[PDB]
């Protein structure tokens, strides 16, 4: 049987494999960054709906998708009220900022609301609770590289101010541009194309 | 090369090892850990190479 | 100085999991003045030990008795005063984890410093004050030596 | 030899179990599995018994192999072969299917 | 108002390097110091790193418009 | 059916119950175990089969393998 | 708390909008049932 | 004819209907709990050896949201070209991943997009890709060589 | 069975309401959400000759964005309507400026009836569904993403941002089930918002042709 199927798999499968290529030979990614064909009919507006080359993406996990509505809160919320807890992670000056500055506190709350909305989004994108996703940057390995390059020692209290995280990520979301433009249609499609990575 | 970081489980890694103790000090030297481009732990196999 | 930790120890089990390797055995050992715990892999082929073997274990930051930091390269050809000269089994390794019972509010009471000696693992576990000399990703030397008692 | 004795005992039990399933079918005592014909029920029962036999024997074989065994070392590296090859070489080649 | 990616794609990099190396092999004046090499592809690669390749890249958009991009303006990737 | 003899009612009930039992799909066999924790639902109700260990969670239907 | 109250009463206005659109739609259905009649 | 042809029950194409309780999680029902957990439910699902998708979806107590046809042509007539894109993508992914292998989604999305780009199911055949208005020198490269020329 | 017919007609009516409101033909929520119970109560569970009878099951209804844009929805008395039969309705339509008429034909039109339909259509755009197709809202299906009909103003902006001729967009054929659901016509463009596993969301456009 294996010797027969070896021979048989040869003939058909290659036919399967020419027809595909002839159907798709000229489909390519234009400088518009859209995926068109010979006659220039637009097949995809962005390559793969995201505009990213297939090599550079990896297997990551969506942290917010799985967890319960309570383990999500105690993990993505950054309570500012536990002064004792803050002085553990944050230095003695950052805590008094976080402990006192109403703008800091409300900005952190706004961030948590944004994560909560992203969570509901993810749960409409990935029902069945499938945390495993394919995305360009390996964030957890970049973080781990950061811990190993600057010698973090995750046991001393850190000097990274929370809102420097918030605003740094906000500003980073600006530089990961897939659909270039300031037009509402282009800001919308940039927001969509970089929605899961964001 | 460089400072790679990755974690892998050697093919024989017993699945009940990450639950009990010895989680980070594996009896059978499964659990490949590379840190700063340094093989700290674990046997390498197809799962890691 | 660079002496990070020292205690009397004794071996209280070897390979409780069964002998996973032929030249390497898990030692499960207890300290005596601090009653910390140790899980150490020794090259049981060139340095055999048995249950109830008592030993000094001096985990040190550097071999040199003047405490000058080594560069971490193997050189031989060296006169300098070296702690190794008064031990029997010396290993060199990378502290790769420091777990502990940290809570969200108040610090760990106990730490488990994990060290990899080129792949031979050690976990030293006990009250944190004896482990304050350990920080993750730091070079250390094992310098153990059996007490004839 | 203890491993071979275990393998042979397992196969003997599996052969006896298949004989008993045949007896159950011959006497019309074998109630069909839902959806299956009685023949499909019988064939599923026998295939399950014999797959379980081949698997149990393959495991008992693998469980016998020392860390020195050079099939084990090529398998657990993933370099060549697989646990089913160790099984077929040591324990039992198993059911030969066509189509 | 150039809207294309500001990065030199790997196709533009392959073609630019081969074309410039051809021009060098035809005794074109080099735009970079030769520390003593003679392969036209090695020179073309050095010029690429120096961003001194005297070539602009006309990227056609699917509407049939085009954009011209120097080889010092866009960000060379590798 | 409601006017039938008690014997004929019980016969019809038995035939209906047997027809339902015959049309029930066989539950896929395997060794039930609590050794495996499901990565999706975190429950321990799993079934395994060795051929490589294939594992199925009986609660969420998640499937995975060990080599 | 005051912001919550004003949001609540805004939601009540948004309900009233649908209520009055329904009253509109029934208002034209009274005219149009006549049309259905003369048609049917 | 009445014996063979007169339908007492069912619908003419549904030659037989199985009845399974799903064991995987991919034909299970998934329901976000009140607490946010996912909690895959195990609900009875039917299957068939024939297809009559629109009539089946119409049935009471059939789920019209989830019921699907394993037949890209049927789904085209009932659910239209974009549902065809999704269905075809899922069937193709099913055949590819069934053996445990994995292919990036870009290549599946791209194939299913080319096959659905013109609003009908564009077969990947002379009958399908030469109907496309690509231009004669491209169609002769494939099939019907001189006929297209 | 008047009972099963009652269920069918209710299900159709609800689906029709959803179709309308997705077109933006205004439906009250209490009509759009109708359960079978208020259906039965209103129509008396007697389709053939009671109050659910198909021509009195009609509605005369208006678009939400233009209350003068009005559709007279007819379940025909004739399961297979004819020219005469559609024509008389158009006769009584003609008394009013109303034009649209979604026809919920059971068997579909006689092809002659279909011709009379398309003849009067450009003045009174009567349009046909087979009630079978209305037992289910296909846009409810998990495979059917969110279609949205673009306005001509924003179709032009779409073609202008990408610098893209309407000839180069993907196509959807006007007979497509969802195209018919939305009632779109040739040269119109539908926005389609898909969940995407690589991007999270993908908006694609299909021109009706």
């Amino acid at each position: 049987e294996g010797l027969i199927d070896t021979a048989v798999k040869t003939a058909e499968t290659g036919y399967i494999q020419r027809r595909l290529i002839k159907s798709m030979e000229s489909v390519m990614v234009k400088y518009d960054a859209t995926v068109r064909n010979s006659i220039n009919q637009v097949v995809q507006l962005r390559y793969g709906e995201d505009g990213l080359a297939g090599e550079s993406v990896e297997f990551q996990n969506l942290a917010t998708l799985k967890p319960s509505n309570k383990a999500f809160e105690k993990k993505f919320r950054f309570d500012y009220t536990n002064e004792r807890a803050l002085r553990r992670t944050l230095q003695e000056d950052l805590v008094k900022d976080v402990l006192s500055n109403a703008h800091i506190q409300n900005e952190l709350e706004r961030e948590f609301e944004r994560m909560r909305e992203d969570r509901e989004v993810l749960r409409v994108i990935f029902p069945t609770g499938d945390s495993k996703v394919v995305l360009p940057c390996n964030l957890l390995r970049m973080i781990w590289n950061a811990q190993k390059i600057f010698h973090i020692n995750p046991r001393l209290p850190s000097d990274l101010h929370p809102i420097k995280v918030v605003e740094g990520v906000k500003e980073l979301s600006k530089k990961l541009v897939i659909v270039n433009g300031d037009d509402p249609l282009s800001r919308q499609a940039q927001e969509n194309a970089t929605l899961l990575f964001n | 090369p460089g400072h790679i970081n990755c974690i892998r489980t050697h093919s024989t890694h017993p699945d009940d090892e990450d639950s009990g103790p010895y989680k980070h000090i594996s009896p059978g030297d499964t659990k490949v850990v590379v840190e700063n481009g340094e093989l700290i732990m674990g046997i390498l196999c197809k799962k890691s190479l | 100085a660079g002496i990070l930790f020292e205690d009397i120890f004794d071996v209280k089990d070897i390979d409780p999991e069964g002998k996973k390797f032929d030249r390497v055995s898990r030692l499960h050992c207890e300290s005596e003045s601090f009653k910390m715990d140790l899980i150490l892999d020794v090259n049981i082929q060139i340095y055999p030990v048995d249950l109830g073997d008592k030993f000094r274990l001096v985990i040190a930051s550097t071999l040199y008795e003047d405490g000058t930091l080594d560069d971490g390269e193997y050189n031989p050809t060296d006169d300098r005063p070296s702690r190794a000269d008064q031990f029997e089994y010396v290993m060199y390794g990378k502290v790769y984890r420091i777990e502990g019972d940290e809570t969200s509010t108040e610090a760990a009471t106990r730490l488990s410093a994990y060290v990899s000696y080129g792949g031979l693992l050690m976990r030293l576990q006990g009250d944190a004050n004896n482990l304050h000399g350990f920080e993750v990703d730091s070079r250390v030397y094992l310098l153990m030596k059996k007490l004839a008692f | 030899s203890k491993t071979y004795q275990d393998i042979q005992n397992t196969i003997k039990k599996a052969k006896q179990d298949v004989i008993e399933v045949i007896e159950k079918a011959h006497n019309n005592e074998l109630e069909p599995t839902p959806g299956n014909t009685l023949r499909q029920t019988f064939e599923n029962q026998v295939n399950r018994i014999l797959n379980d036999a081949r698997d149990k024997t393959g495991s008992s074989a693998q469980k016998s192999l020392s860390e020195y065994n050079n099939f084990k070392s090529m398998v657990v590296s993933g370099a060549k072969g697989s646990k089913i090859n160790i099984s077929q070489v040591i324990a039992v080649v198993g059911q030969q299917n066509v189509e | 108002k150039r809207i294309t990616t500001p990065y030199m794609t790997k196709y533009e990099r392959a073609r630019v390097l081969g074309t410039r190396a051809l021009q060098i092999a035809m005794c074109a004046p080099v735009m970079v110091e030769l520390e003593g090499e003679t392969d036209p592809l090695l020179i073309a690669m050095k010029e690429l790193k120096a961003r001194k390749i005297p070539i602009i890249i006309r990227r056609y958009l699917p509407d049939g418009s085009y954009e011209d991009w120097g080889v010092d303006e866009l960000i060379i990737s590798d | 059916e409601e006017m039938a003899s008690d014997e004929l009612k019980e016969m019809r009930k038995n035939l209906t119950k047997e027809a339902i039992r015959e049309h029930q799909m066989a539950k896929t066999g395997g060794t039930q175990t609590d050794l495996f924790t499901c990565g999706k639902c975190k429950k321990k109700n799993c079934t395994y089969t060795q051929v490589t260990t294939f594992v199925v969670c009986n609660e969420c239907g998640n499937r995975w393998k060990f080599c | 708390r005051q912001k919550l109250l004003k949001e609540q009463e805004e939601k009540r206005l948004r309900e009233k909008e649908e209520q009055k659109k329904l009253l509109e739609q029934r208002a034209q259905y009274v005219e149009k049932t006549k049309n259905i009649l003369m048609f049917t | 004819n009445m014996l063979t042809d007169m339908t007492l029950q069912g619908i003419e194409q549904i030659s037989k209907v199985y009845m399974h309780l799903p064991q995987t999680d991919n034909k299970k029902k998934i329901i976000i709990t009140e607490d946010g957990e996912f909690k895959a439910l195990q609900e009875w699902i039917l299957e068939t050896d024939g297809v009559s998708l629109m009539r089946v979806l119409s049935e009471k107590d059939v789920d019209p949201v989830r019921t699907t046809s394993n037949d890209i042509v049927e789904i085209f007539t009932v659910l239209g070209i974009e549902a065809v894109r999704k269905a075809l993508e899922r069937e193709l992914y099913h055949v590819i991943s069934f053996d445990g292998s994995y292919v990036n989604y870009r290549h599946l999305a791209l194939l299913c997009d080319t096959m659905t780009c013109r609003g009908h199911l564009m077969a990947i055949t002379r009958h399908g890709v030469n109907r496309q208005d690509t231009g004669p020198l491209m169609k002769c490269s494939f099939e019907e060589t001189v006929d297209v020329l | 069975d008047d009972e099963e017919e009652t269920y069918r007609l209710w299900k159709i009516r609800k689906t029709i309401m959803q179709l309308c409101h997705d077109r933006g033909y205004l439906v009250t929520q209490d009509e759009l959400d109708q359960t079978l119970e208020e259906f039965k109560a209103q129509f008396g569970d007697k389709p053939s000759e009671g109050r659910p009878r198909r021509t009195d099951l009609t509605v005369l209804v208006a678009h939400n964005d233009d209350p003068t844009d009005q559709m007279f929805v007819f379940f025909p008395e004739e399961p297979k309507v004819g020219i005469k039969t559609i024509k008389v309705y158009c006769q009584r339509m003609q008394e009013e400026n109303i034009t649209r008429a979604l026809i919920v034909v059971q068997q579909g039109m006689t092809p002659s009836a279909k011709q009379s339909l398309v003849d009067m259509a450009p003045k009174y755009i009567l349009e046909q569904f087979l009630q079978q197709e209305l037992l289910i809202n296909i846009t409810e299906h998990e495979l059917v993403p969110e279609h949205v009909v673009m306005t001509k103003e924003e179709v032009t902006e779409l073609l202008a941002r990408y610098k893209l001729r309407e000839n180069q967009l993907p196509r959807i054929q006007a007979g497509d089930p969802v195209a018919r659901y939305f009632g779109i016509k040739r040269g119109q463009v539908v926005k389609i918002i898909r969940p995407s596993e690589t991007a999270g969301r993908y908006i694609t456009y299909r021109l009706v042709q």
